[PDB]
């Protein structure tokens, strides 16, 4: 058990102790049925892995000076052209949709057939970090914890942008400049009567 | 407008009809004195006549070439052009009252068929029982559906007499 | 009859035969203003027959001096 | 035995153990609408849905109205909000309503099928693993599960009291909305405006003097 | 349209389908002295296609053929 | 006598809705109609009777004879 | 069983469990008679197969830029000339009717005598995907589901054109430009009171 989400509470019986990232958090009892929990366990890791790529990508674009995550696709609607690290990409929106749909369908179709294989290893573990079973326990916990953090972080990007309209790096700079005058309570939307 | 009709408020024949009706009353009003009872009665009729023509025009009735209001019965036309109060709304007013009467009578008939002498309760009304059923008939549309859904509204064919065929 | 007897012809119940007038309009009678099918000059039915028989039929049905789909009312 | 009319004869169909287990049973059914047990079960569901919708709707009229009077917010009258909102909206009301019917129709259908076969929406494989949370509880109209995030229903010693409070406030909210509709036509003002006008001069500003409710007087 | 090719073509088409396509279906569906089939219209055709069938399928061909000629003749007509 | 065409009895026996909504359907009606002169006369009168009304309704509205419309008495 | 069309319901007893595409959907109990169901089973596949070709043909014409499905036969009425991929076809309308009636009668007459056979295989399965007949169950489900979707799509083409008069691809572009202002609820036709 990683820990307890609510000190003084009792962990649900249906959450296995060995399950990585198990803090006994299921107030709605969504994972009570074993079949439902099996699907949700895979879905959480898949969400976390995408969020980690999504958050890392969102920060890299703005840190390197190519804009924020929100304005990246505007070229496809304003008649512009795609760029990657500044170099033009000849493809257009229609071509991108077709290639992405085919590429993802083939890749996600293969994963779907495997039947909920969260940790395949092999070709996906070239360096063999998770080759050993004993060490894999801690690494799985680190993956799910960083993954849960990334999911929350991306929700922060989306919520913060809607309220303020700025990028995640710009928001961090604004908060650091005037911490007490730039926060969620002063954006005029998060807290109503102000 | 609908079916070549015109609004009564814009109809020359409709306006002319009101003048003729008032003119007929005015002619009779000449032979009576100002304060006499016949004069008061005639003027009261004149006020009602003017109100009538004012109200029908206000309600938006369509008038024919004759200048008389014509009703619209198709629900689509009535609801599209604001004539629902002519036939459509009155339709459901009647069916509520008519079903009320029918449902209350049916309840009384069924109630007294469990008595020792059912036919005596049909010529000498059980007024206390009849009165109770009358008040409870306001919810007949709900009660009738439940019997229809429960299969108790209708009798089974095996219990109904028929002639040889 | 009672409304007529009491001298109030405006209080009588006169229900327009809209269902029948609608059928007459469908046949090309332009009096009622429904304007669809043979009463609508932009309908396919009006256009397709415009070289065979509609000219003669439409001339006859929109003449109120014959018996071809007489005008109807309450 | 609490009754809506002390000394009246409580209907027999409301004195059964099943009927007395319903929340808010005060023996009130003069029309005998709930005499059939199957119908009473359906009408109990209808009352809960009307109660909960009326409570949300009346709170969405009264709280913004009271804050608007206090100046905290600036919300139009409940009977004018639809027009004001649509002018500044991203969609016409027709497309907005159509989407609403699709979304409401889907959840209402799932609730409908649960009334007919309680617990049937937990059919394995029907929903993407979430069907386990759609079985509801042993009582029809109290789904619990994801619908009760704080788990207040799990407290057995407080369960009967929670249900009575819901139906009591729900019945009050329904009459409040009917009051809003009637008062809009009678006075042509907002609900809080009506309250202020009554408090200013209670003995001369009420329904007996609005010129509509009592025409004979 | 030339009448000979249209009428001959339609007749040929309807005789072919009646002999190679629908002959079997027709036979299955098909299966005081003035009411008896006294004369059996025997034929030497391998498939049983006899004169009565030729008249039937041939008649449909002629009827359909003239319909094509009649409909086409309207195009380009005057006062009609 | 030529081995082609329909047998009327065959047609009637075939038209029985599968769900049993019409029971046995039209089974036995060939003999019923064919053996009853009154069934035949009833059908003939009903058909001719309706056709006579159609003649009345169409001849006044679509007069086929020259100068018929103006002869009001006729 | 493919699934349940109405979660929590019971499948009608007259729909066998092994019937491809069996979601238990028969609220009007049209297939209650076993003989009627046998005809319906064959007819559904035939309708689906034609609809799959029809929808593909309707979409292919407009995507490639040769008008929409509705305007395809206008040449035969305006005195034009038939074209296919921009290649003129010498035949005229009367000739086309002759070829189609003769060809379809021959092919459809042959199929009719077969006695309600829906999966011929053999010459109609040159690559032998369903030759095994063991895994054919999955393929038959895919055929019926794609066929049902194609049937629904084609009715969408006809209905949408009758309401807006635009081609399916043009209508899709109209929806994407203004999703909330361009849909069935804004035609002025589908819902009279909107
Ligand atoms: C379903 C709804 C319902 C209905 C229609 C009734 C109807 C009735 N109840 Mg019943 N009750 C109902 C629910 C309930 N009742 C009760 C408990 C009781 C009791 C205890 C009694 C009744 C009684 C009565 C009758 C009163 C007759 C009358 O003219 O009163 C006239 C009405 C009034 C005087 C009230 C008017 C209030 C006014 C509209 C509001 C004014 C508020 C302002 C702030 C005042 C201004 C300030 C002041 C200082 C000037 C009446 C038939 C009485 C009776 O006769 O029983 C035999 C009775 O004793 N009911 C409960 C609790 C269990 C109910 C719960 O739902
Ligand atoms: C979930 C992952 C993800 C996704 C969907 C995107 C998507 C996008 N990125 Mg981002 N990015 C990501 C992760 C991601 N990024 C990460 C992890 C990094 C850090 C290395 C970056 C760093 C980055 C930069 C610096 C830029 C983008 C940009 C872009 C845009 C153009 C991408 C392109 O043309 O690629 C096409 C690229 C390739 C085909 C080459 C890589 C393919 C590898 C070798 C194989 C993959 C299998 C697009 C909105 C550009 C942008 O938004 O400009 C305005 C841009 O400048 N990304
Ligand atoms: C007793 C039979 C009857 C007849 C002959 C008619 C005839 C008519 N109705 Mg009415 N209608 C009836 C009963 C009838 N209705 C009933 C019982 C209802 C309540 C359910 C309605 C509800 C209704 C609506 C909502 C509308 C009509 C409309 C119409 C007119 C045009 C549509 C049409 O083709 O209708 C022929 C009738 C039928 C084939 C029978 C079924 C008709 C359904 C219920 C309505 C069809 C509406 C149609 C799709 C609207 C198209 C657009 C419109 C702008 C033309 C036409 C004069 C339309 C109209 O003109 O409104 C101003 C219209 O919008 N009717
Ligand atoms: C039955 C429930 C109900 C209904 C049908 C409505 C309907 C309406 N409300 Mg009301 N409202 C309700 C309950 C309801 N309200 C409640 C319970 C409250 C709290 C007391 C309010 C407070 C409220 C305010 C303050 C305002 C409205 C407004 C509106 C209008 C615009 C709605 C909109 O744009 O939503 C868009 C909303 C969504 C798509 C989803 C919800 C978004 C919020 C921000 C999330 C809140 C999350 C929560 C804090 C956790 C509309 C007439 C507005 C109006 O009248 O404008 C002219 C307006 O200003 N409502
Ligand atoms: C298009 C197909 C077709 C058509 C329309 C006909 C039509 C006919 N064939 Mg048949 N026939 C066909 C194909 C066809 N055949 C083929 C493919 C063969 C095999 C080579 C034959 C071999 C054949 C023979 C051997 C005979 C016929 C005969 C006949 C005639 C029989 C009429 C009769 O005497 O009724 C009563 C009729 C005109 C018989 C006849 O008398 O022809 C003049 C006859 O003897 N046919
Ligand atoms: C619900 C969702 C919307 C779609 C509903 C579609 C329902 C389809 C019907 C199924 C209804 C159903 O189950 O039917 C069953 C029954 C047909 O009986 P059968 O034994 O032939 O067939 C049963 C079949 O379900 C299986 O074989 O038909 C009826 O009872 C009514 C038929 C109406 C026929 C309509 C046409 C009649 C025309 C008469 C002449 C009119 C002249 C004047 C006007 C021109
Ligand atoms: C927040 C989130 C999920 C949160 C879930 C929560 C709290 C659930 C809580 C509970 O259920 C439990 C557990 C148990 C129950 O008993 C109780 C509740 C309370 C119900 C998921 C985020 C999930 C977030 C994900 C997957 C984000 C993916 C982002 C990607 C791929 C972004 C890509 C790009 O950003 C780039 C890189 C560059 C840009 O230019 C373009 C785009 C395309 C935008
Ligand atoms: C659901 C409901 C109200 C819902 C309101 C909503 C959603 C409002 C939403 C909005 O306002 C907002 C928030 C903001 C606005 O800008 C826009 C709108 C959209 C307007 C009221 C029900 C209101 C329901 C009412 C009033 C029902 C009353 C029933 C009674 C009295 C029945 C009595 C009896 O049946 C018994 C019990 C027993 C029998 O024996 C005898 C009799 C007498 C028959
Ligand atoms: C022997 C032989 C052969 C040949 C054959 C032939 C060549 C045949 C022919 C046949 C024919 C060639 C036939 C025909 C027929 C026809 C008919 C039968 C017709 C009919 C018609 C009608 C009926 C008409 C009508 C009408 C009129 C009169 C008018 C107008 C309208 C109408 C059109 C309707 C072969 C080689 C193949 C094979 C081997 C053997
Ligand atoms: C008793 C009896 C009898 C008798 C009977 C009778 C006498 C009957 C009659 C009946 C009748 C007398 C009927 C009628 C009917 C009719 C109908 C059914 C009609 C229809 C129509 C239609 C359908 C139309 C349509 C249309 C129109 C409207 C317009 C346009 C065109 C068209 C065509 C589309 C008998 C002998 C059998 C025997 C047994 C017993
Ligand atoms: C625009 C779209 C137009 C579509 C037009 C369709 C026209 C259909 C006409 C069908 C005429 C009858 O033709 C069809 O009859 C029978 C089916 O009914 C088939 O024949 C079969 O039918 C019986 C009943 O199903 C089977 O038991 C037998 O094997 C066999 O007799 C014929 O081989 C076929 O040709
Ligand atoms: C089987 C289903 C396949 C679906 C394929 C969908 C392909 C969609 C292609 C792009 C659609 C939008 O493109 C459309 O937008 C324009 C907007 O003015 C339209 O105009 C054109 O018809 C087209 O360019």
């Amino acid at each position: 058990k990683a820990g307890n989400w609510l000190p003084g509470s009792d962990a649900p019986a249906w959450l296995p102790d060995d399950l990585p990232g198990n803090y006994g958090f299921d107030p709605l009892s969504l994972g009570k049925e074993p079949a439902s929990l099996k699907r949700f366990t895979e879905s959480e890791v898949i969400h976390g892995r995408w969020a980690m790529l999504g958050v890392a990508g969102s920060l890299a674009v703005e840190l390197l000076g190519y804009g924020n995550w929100y304005d990246a696709p505007l070229w496809a609607v304003n008649g512009g052209k795609a760029t990657w690290f500044g170099i033009e990409v000849p493809f257009d929106l229609n071509a991108l949709l077709a290639f992405e749909f085919v590429a993802m369908a083939a890749a996600e179709g293969q994963r779907g057939d495997a039947g909920g294989v969260v940790y395949p290893g092999g070709a996906f573990d070239p360096l063999g970090f998770a080759k050993d079973s004993s060490k894999s326990g801690e690494l799985k916990l680190k993956e799910i914890k960083n993954g849960r953090l990334a999911m929350v972080a991306f929700l922060g990007f989306v919520a913060q942008h809607a309220a303020t309209g700025k990028g995640p790096i710009a928001a961090l700079g604004e908060h650091l400049a005037n911490p007490w005058g730039a926060n969620f309570a002063t954006n005029g939307i998060s807290v109503p009567f102000f | 407008d609908i079916a070549g009709l015109t609004p009564c408020s814009e109809s020359k024949a409709y306006a002319k009809l009101e003048k003729k009706e008032l003119k007929t009353l005015e002619k009779r009003l000449k032979q009576y004195e100002a304060d006499s009872a016949p004069a008061v009665a005639l003027k009261a009729t004149m006020e009602r006549t003017k109100a009538r023509f004012a109200n029908y025009a206000k309600a938006g009735l369509l008038c024919g070439n004759d200048g008389l209001p014509h009703l619209i019965a198709d629900p689509g036309l009535a609801l599209k052009y604001g004539h629902a109060g002519e036939v459509f709304i009155p339709t459901f007013g009647f069916l509520y009252v008519a079903g009320y009467i029918g449902y209350v009578g049916r309840q009384y008939l069924i109630a007294v068929k469990g008595e020792a002498k059912p036919t005596d309760k049909e010529i000498i009304i059980d007024v206390p029982l009849a009165t109770k059923l009358a008040w409870q008939g306001a919810g007949w549309p709900l009660a009738a559906v439940q019997e229809l859904q429960r299969g108790t509204l209708l009798e089974k064919e095996e219990n109904i007499t028929v002639s040889p065929r | 009859d009672v409304m007529q007897a009491f001298g109030t012809p405006e209080k009588q119940i006169l229900i327009e035969p809209v269902f029948a007038q609608w059928i007459q309009a469908a046949h090309g009678k332009a009096l009622y203003g429904f304007d669809f099918l043979l009463s609508s000059k932009t309908s396919a039915a009006f256009a397709n027959g415009q070289s065979l028989w509609l000219p003669g039929w439409l001339d006859a049905i929109n003449n109120n001096q014959n018996s071809l789909f007489l005008t109807i009312g309450p | 035995r609490q009754s809506w009319l002390p000394g009246s004869q409580i209907p027999a169909h409301l004195d059964t153990p099943a009927a007395q287990a319903l929340a808010g049973n005060f023996g009130f059914d003069p029309l005998g609408l709930g005499k059939d047990p199957v119908a009473l079960r359906w009408y109990q569901q209808a009352e809960l849905i009307h109660c909960r919708t009326a409570m949300a709707g009346v709170a969405g009229i009264l709280i913004p109205g009271l804050l608007t009077k206090a100046g905290a917010l600036n919300v139009p009258e409940w009977y004018d909000a639809g027009k004001v909102a649509i002018e500044n909206s991203f969609a016409p009301w027709g497309s907005l309503l159509a989407v609403q019917l699709f979304l409401c129709g889907f959840v209402e259908a799932k609730r409908w099928q649960d009334i007919r076969k309680p617990g049937s929406q937990g059919e394995p494989g029907s929903f993407l693993g979430f069907e386990a949370s759609l079985k509801g509880t042993s009582e029809l109209g109290y789904p619990g599960g994801p619908f009760d995030p704080l788990g207040l229903s799990k407290e057995a010693d407080k369960w009967a009291d929670w249900k009575l409070k819901e139906v009591k406030n729900g019945r009050l909210a329904m009459l409040a909305f009917l009051g809003f509709v009637a008062q809009k036509y009678a006075t042509g003002a907002g609900p809080v405006d009506n309250l202020a006008a009554h408090l200013k001069d209670p003995w001369h500003v009420n329904y007996a003097t609005n010129g509509v409710s009592l025409p004979f007087l | 349209l030339d009448p000979q090719i249209v009428i001959s073509g339609s007749t040929a088409a309807f005789l072919a389908i009646g002999r190679f396509v629908f002959l079997g279906y027709q036979r299955r569906e098909a299966n005081d002295d003035l009411q008896k089939n006294s004369t059996i219209f025997a034929t030497n055709d391998p498939a049983g296609f006899n004169i009565i069938d030729v008249a039937g399928w041939g008649a449909l061909g002629h009827a359909v053929g003239f319909a094509v000629l009649a409909i086409n003749s309207l195009q380009g007509a005057n006062l009609s | 006598n030529f081995g082609i065409g329909h047998r009327m009895q065959a047609i009637l026996e075939a038209h029985t809705p599968p769900s049993g909504s019409l029971g046995a359907g039209h089974k036995g009606l060939f003999d019923t109609v064919n053996n009853s002169l009154h069934f035949q006369l009833g059908l003939a009168l009903a058909s001719v009777g309706t056709i006579t009304s159609l003649v009345a309704q169409h001849m006044y509205s679509l007069p086929p004879y020259a100068f018929q419309a103006i002869d009001f008495t006729t």
